[PDB]
RNA sequence: UUACGGCGGCCACAGCGGCAGGGAAACGCCCGGUCCCAUUCCGAACCCGGAAGCUAAGCCUGCCAGCGCCGAUGAUACUGCCCCUCCGGGUGGAAAAGUAGGACACCGCCGAACA
RNA sequence: UGCCUCCUAAAAUGUAACGGAGGCGCCCAAAGGUUCCCUCAACCUGGACGGCAAUCAGGUGGCGAGUGUAAAUGCACAAG
RNA sequence: GUUGCGUGGUUCACCGCGGAGGUAGAGCUACUGGAUGGCCGAUGGGUUACUGACGUCAGCCAAACUCCGA
């Protein structure tokens, strides 16, 4: 048998994606969209983070929107 | 950068052998540049086999 | 006051309005910059241009030039990125008019067997470029105290819109053409 | 053109520092607009886009100040210092407008710190 | 010339367009000079005959519940396997408007030598007014030598008709062998 | 027929479901063969149906093939257990959905061109028919 | 209220291009490099001091669908759930492309002219 | 045989096979922090040696270049 | 899964409202590749029946292509 296990390996899935959706009350510090890069950008009361994690700075409701093409994540305080 | 990096560029009297002269600014040490050909004493600024037979014969 | 600039605003400035029908006086062309470079490609090998190409354009043009580095690496020329290959000086203002004067008066008729610069050497816009072959054209360098010979090409950038509009400007300044 | 290059190259420097400096209702933004003859200034409050106070050199008070263009920059710096304290403003962020900090804009800001504003 | 009797659709959707086709009807819309579009049924077998003959442009005289209205045939939708008309688009014309219409192009002639007459399109888009003076545009190839390609120019277009496709559409090409 | 490069050498099987949406009409020629059912049409089957249309008209005409076999299939070695890898590519398949026009033809005579396209339906692993430009 | 100068909201229905017109204050080019400051070289730019020249360009206004952009209604593809041997059908959603068309943006605050 | 990226993976997350592709066991004292400034590749025209492509000047160019290193997500507002 | 003690509708279903997506489909002069027939033709080969780059006009395809998009 031809030992064609030349490619039999994978990394671990990193559980990315959006974690708190729109119209959802968050606390101060809650991680909203964990992601690679800035697929989503920080808006009002949202910080980016070290590995582009987009947490929360102030409690409130989460709403998504557009700001010159780049789509943003903001929190109404 | 416009302070004691650039060489000396002082005014310099230029003359020619024809007699033309003017006065500008150059890097020549001394100020006594002397040319032997200028833009007024140089050319281009101021401008058959059958015929050779009878010159022989 | 350089003698070619006050000659520019005396008859060259008015003779362009008869020859080309400009409505407004801000449309009259004027040379903006004169750019002089060596382009020493024999510095990827042996890397010696310090007294070579920097300390002679300082004597010819008037100020110290810019040691230009390479952009991409080319192996057929043995050229690697970030290696000095060109030496550029840019002339503006009063040192520009004192260079276009000193070129046409005492320098440019010292090309060996000179018969004129080609008037087809405009780039479709009105900017002129020609080349030289040695350093001894200019009297500010002495041939006894130099290294190997090297040449330069000279740009003359003008505000003109088309070729014959820019050809008429440099004709009145003192460039020969054939 | 030299005029079309200077307009695009200064509203690109102004949008660069606009990413990190907004100005709010309790801390407005002292925008400058420096030209060859005059300088303008206005506090903008970028939450509704509403100027709360403004000053310039096109008005007759600054026009009679003796001296050079730096000397007419100190007078317009003193005006908006006492036109912001007449509206409940004692701290602002400063906005270069895209220009380089120095000379006339620096003389405007040094005249607004000695007359009440606290940046 | 083309008398045609339509009716206004009761319910408009996926399930009702299938019930219309089993009853011998063709669903279509009638949108025009800025007015609101009508949603109407076609009688089926009669509509398939007033464009099998009389060309495919075929200015129709509709009868929308008594009211009279003229309309062109803009675009059909043919099923790829049944090859039957599914849906038509009709636009109205008020007795002369510079509409855009693609029209047939035929080839008339026989080439003499070893010549293969190849064609790249069977249609060019010409503009004209209402009831259609234009028809298929004959291109009389006289039997030329196989080196002369016939462009969208050198066309025998009638009067009152402009050619607005492009003046470089290769319509007839002749080559060797 | 074979491509000169493919980006991915070992691909999945192209899925045989759905009526075709492109290439459903005769575009270049006057007569054409329209498919009616799903099949993989290999490059041997096209080159056999090409030389049955050419060698029935024997001169003149023009034959279009607006179908290209660019999708590879794979094959294990002969006497092999399941699962030591995926096999090397053997065939070259053009996915043919119902409604797709396979071959096209321009010819002056009607009965010769129609009896030449029938001799290519018998070389293809589908049920087909001959359709005209209206 | 305006062939005005800023600052934003918005990010092509707004951009790109073509064609005409515009200078009261302003905006601009422009005139100079003594002064803080400046160029991997250059008062070109950045900066400062100016007001001899000009609307040529930027800018502003009017008009153009040309290249782009936006885009239904209808119909088909696809599909949740049921009935079905498949083919297909009932009910509930519904594109992409294309066509009719839209469109040379619209809105808020401050200053200057008018008022 | 552990870690990292894609697809399979059925539009959240997760998901197997001796399924389809590749990388890692580093490098950087600046390639880190900050402040300020800049816009590229490709192509067109002109230019001494100079060539398809060194350096120069001018057009056109909204991201096709670039990112220490694999791919994905990003990045021209720049993270270049 | 069962059972003791707590907690008490927090679970689940449907209708309404606010949300992120890149599958099916489709598209490709919107990118990376594959690719059929025309037209023009850089080079290459023997003045040019052979080669057909880059463009351009019609028709196409893709798990590791996406301007789109249920
Ligand atoms: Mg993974
Ligand atoms: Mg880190
Ligand atoms: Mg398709
Ligand atoms: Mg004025
Ligand atoms: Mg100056
Ligand atoms: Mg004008
Ligand atoms: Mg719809
Ligand atoms: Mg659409
Ligand atoms: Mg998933
Ligand atoms: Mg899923
Ligand atoms: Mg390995
Ligand atoms: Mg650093
Ligand atoms: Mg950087
Ligand atoms: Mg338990
Ligand atoms: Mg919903
Ligand atoms: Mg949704
Ligand atoms: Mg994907
Ligand atoms: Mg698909
Ligand atoms: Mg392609
Ligand atoms: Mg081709
Ligand atoms: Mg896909
Ligand atoms: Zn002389």
């Amino acid at each position: 048998g031809a030992s064609s296990s030349r490619n039999g390996r994978d990394s671990a899935a990193q559980r990315l994606g959006v974690k708190r959706y729109g119209g959802q009350v968050v606390k101060a510090g809650e991680i909203l969209v964990r992601q690679r890069g800035t697929k989503f950008h920080p808006g009002v009361n949202v910080g980016r983070g070290g590995d582009d994690t987009l947490f929360a700075k102030t409690a409130g409701a989460v709403e998504f929107g557009i700001k010159r093409g780049r789509k943003t994540v903001s929190i109404v305080g | 950068m416009k302070s004691d990096i650039h060489p000396a560029y002082e005014e310099t009297t230029v003359v020619c052998g024809c007699g033309n002269t003017f006065q500008t600014r150059s890097t020549k040490p001394g100020g006594r540049i002397v040319v032997e050909v200028c833009s007024q004493c140089h050319p281009f600024y101021t401008g058959g086999r059958v015929a050779r037979f009878e010159k022989r014969y | 006051q350089p003698r070619l600039k006050e000659r520019y605003r005396s008859e060259i400035r008015d003779a362009l309005r008869k020859q080309f029908g400009y409505g407004n006086v801000m449309q009259i062309p004027t040379v903006t910059k004169v750019v002089v470079n060596m382009g020493v490609g024999e510095a990827a090998r042996d890397a010696k241009l310090i007294n070579g190409a920097v300390n002679d354009l300082a004597l010819i043009t008037g100020q110290k030039p810019e040691v230009r580095r390479a952009r991409k690496s080319i192996a057929q020329f043995k050229l690697r990125e970030g290696m000095p290959v060109g030496v550029r000086v840019t002339l503006r203002g009063d040192r520009m008019w004192e260079f276009l004067d000193r070129l046409t008066s005492i320098a440019l008729p010292r090309i060996r067997d000179f018969r004129g610069l080609s008037p087809k050497q405009f780039d479709g816009v009105g900017n002129y470029t020609f080349g030289l072959a040695e350093q001894a054209v200019f009297h500010e360098v002495d041939v006894d105290k130099i290294d190997r010979v090297r040449g330069m090409d000279i740009n003359v950038v003008t505000s003109a819109a088309t070729d014959d509009e820019g050809r008429a400007l440099l004709r009145a300044l003192g460039f020969p053409f054939k | 053109s030299v005029s079309a290059t200077r307009r695009i190259s200064r509203l690109r420097r102004h949008t660069r520092l606009r990413k990190k400096l907004s100005g709010t209702a309790e801390r407005p933004r002292l925008v400058v607009h420096r030209s060859a003859r005059h300088i303008h200034v206005q506090l903008v409050n970028d939450l509704n886009g509403t100027t709360v106070a403004a000053a310039s050199s096109i008005e007759a008070d600054v026009r009679g100040v003796p001296g050079d263009k730096k000397a007419r920059s100190v007078r317009v710096g003193q005006l908006i210092a006492e036109r912001a304290k007449a509206a409940g403003i004692d701290t602002v962020v400063f906005d270069r407008g895209g220009y380089t900090y120095g000379g006339r804009i620096a003389a405007l800001a040094d005249a607004a710190r000695e007359n009440g504003l606290s940046f | 010339s083309n008398q045609l009797r339509v009716t206004v659709r009761t319910e408009t959707g996926k399930g009702a367009s299938r019930r219309a086709r089993r009853a011998g009807k063709i669903p279509a819309v009638l949108y025009g000079h800025g007015a609101e579009p009508q949603h109407l049924e076609l009688p089926g077998h009669d509509y398939a005959a007033v464009l099998r003959h009389s060309g495919t442009n075929a200015v129709l005289t509709l009868d929308i519940a008594g009211k009279e209205q003229l309309a062109l045939t803009k675009a059909l939708h043919i099923h790829p396997i049944r090859r039957t008309i599914q849906h038509a688009d009709l636009l109205v014309v008020r007795r002369g408007e510079k509409v855009v219409v693609e029209v047939s192009v035929v080839v008339e002639g026989q080439a003499g030598p070893d010549t293969l007459v190849t064609q790249e399109t069977n249609s060019i888009e010409i503009e004209a007014e209402a009831l259609s003076i234009p028809e298929q545009l004959t291109v009389s190839i006289e039997g030329a030598e196989p080196g002369t390609q016939l462009t969208a120019g050198q066309i025998a277009l009638p009067a009152g008709v402009s050619l607005i496709s492009d003046p470089d559409l290769l319509v007839v090409n002749v080559v060797k062998a | 027929l074979i491509p000169r490069k493919v980006k991915h050498r070992k691909q999945h099987h192209p899925r045989q479901r759905g009526i075709a949406s492109g290439g459903t009409t005769v575009n270049f020629g006057d007569y054409g063969i329209q498919a009616l059912e799903h099949a993989y049409v290999t490059n041997r089957q096209i080159e056999s149906a090409r030389i049955a249309i050419n060698r029935h008209i024997k001169r003149g005409g023009k034959v279009w093939i607006n179908i290209f076999p660019d999708r590879p299939l794979t094959k294990k070695p002969a006497e092999t257990r399941m699962g030591s890898g995926k096999g090397s590519p053997e065939w070259w398949v053009a996915n043919v959905k119902p409604g797709r026009v396979l071959f096209e033809l321009s010819y002056p005579n009607e009965g010769v061109a129609r009896a030449a396209l029938t001799r290519a339906i018998h070389k293809l692993p589908i049920k087909a028919r001959i359709i005209t430009r209206e």
